[PDB]
């Protein structure tokens, strides 16, 4: 492998990765990566990913656990895998 | 062969049009990248527009 | 109320929530008794919709 | 003389209930076209009310 | 096909942020006429290389 190919080539891919989000003002908010980028994988086909399409602001949590709690009450689902 | 007429004849019948009465809007098309027309809604204090 | 099953899917489903508005105006009493059962089918609009 | 506040109260409902429909971000195409052709019902109905 | 998925990757449409360059939406929507007189442009017409 050229140590020059993958350094230029890996960039070409990483460049083209965009994950839906909302820009916030409050300083006490942390974006939820893990679950959020999972939706971008399937293609927003699944409801747990079709829920994040409509209102992307569901991923802005200020306290852990409360992040997931919301993605349950608004689904009636008992567990995401 | 069309290039001759479509340049110095079918282009005079256009330059005239933009001067007519009853024609009052700007359908500017140069640069598609950034052009939106204008909304001119007739609003009322009550009711809908 | 004669209950309805409608998952609020498209923007054209606002024709159900608007019906519960107009019913709550021409008959404000007679809407008190059924306010809870009409609330049960209204929570789907506040969950799935937004 | 020519006010009728009950008719205007409904006009306010139609006004604020329009934004909920004119905001619902749909993930489709014709389901976005049905989002536009709904105001030709949302506004027509409010005139019939007055 | 080999590089179409690199185009439709960044977005099908876009908007313009207040004073500045374009803003491509990471979504892959189909186009419709209802969008025309409102917001968003068909991104297959913007010019950012």
């Amino acid at each position: 492998i050229p140590a020059d190919e993958l350094i230029d080539n890996l960039h070409s891919w990483m460049r083209s990765v965009h994950l839906l989000h909302v820009r916030s003002e409050d300083n006490t908010l942390r974006y939820n990566w893990m679950l959020g980028v999972y939706a971008r994988s399937t293609n927003y086909t699944t409801p747990v990913g079709q829920l994040v399409v409509n209102a992307p602001a569901i991923l802005n949590y200020s306290n852990p656990q409360d992040a997931f709690n919301s993605v349950f009450v608004a689904l009636g689902i008992d567990y995401i895998d | 062969n069309i290039a001759v007429a479509h340049t110095d004849h079918l282009s005079v019948v256009y330059a005239t049009m933009s001067n007519f009465m009853l024609n009052f809007t700007n359908n500017f098309s140069g640069n598609h990248a950034t052009f939106k027309p204008d909304q001119y809604v007739i609003t009322s204090p009550e009711g809908s527009y | 109320l004669k209950k309805i099953a409608e998952s609020f899917e498209d923007p054209s489903s606002i024709v159900v929530v608007l019906e519960f508005i107009l019913f709550a105006l021409f008959f404000p009493t007679e809407f008190n008794r059924i306010k809870g059962d009409i609330q049960n089918v209204l929570l789907l609009f506040f969950s799935r919709w937004y | 003389t020519v006010t009728n506040e009950f008719a205007s109260r409904f006009r306010t409902i139609v006004a604020t209930l329009a934004n909920v429909v004119n905001e619902r971000a749909v993930q489709d195409d014709m389901q976005k076209a049905t989002r536009s052709c709904t105001k030709q019902w949302l506004r027509h109905l409010e005139t019939q009310f007055d | 096909p080999v590089e179409y998925g690199i185009f439709i990757q960044r977005g099908a449409t876009y908007t313009i942020n207040a004073a500045g360059e374009f803003e491509f939406s990471g979504r892959n929507e189909k186009w419709d006429q209802s969008l025309y007189l409102s917001e968003h442009f068909p991104a297959l017409f913007s010019d950012v290389p």
